[PDB]
């Protein structure tokens, strides 16, 4: 028996950067959510391989 | 947490995207092109016009 754990993560950017980023094609609300998942997960993997 | 960053007014550096933040610009836009305007011609029918 084990009580589980916690993992947070938070990034954060200003208007402007957002405001930008759409004119040079990248989708910024949905690239930024990308960025999460895409560290969290692998942020994971370094966790479970290291707990092996 | 990632500023977006400016240009630093120079011309050199905003043709080229170099930023100060992150997400470097792809490049400038295009906003049309201004060309010379065609200066108008005096007609000839004040003189002789004698087709040979």
């Amino acid at each position: 028996q084990t009580a589980v754990k916690s993992r947070k993560l938070k990034t954060g950017i200003t208007v402007e950067l957002a405001q930008d980023l759409e004119a040079n094609g990248f989708d910024a609300p949905n690239f930024l959510e990308d960025l999460l998942a895409t560290e969290m997960a692998d942020e994971i993997n370094k966790d479970i391989l290291q707990s092996l | 947490a990632e500023i977006g960053g400016d240009h630093g007014y120079n011309a050199t550096n905003i043709a080229a995207g170099q930023t100060s933040g992150a997400v470097t610009q792809i490049g400038p836009a295009v906003m049309g092109m201004v060309r010379r305007a065609i200066p108008n011609l005096i007609a000839f029918d004040i003189c002789g016009v004698q087709p040979m």
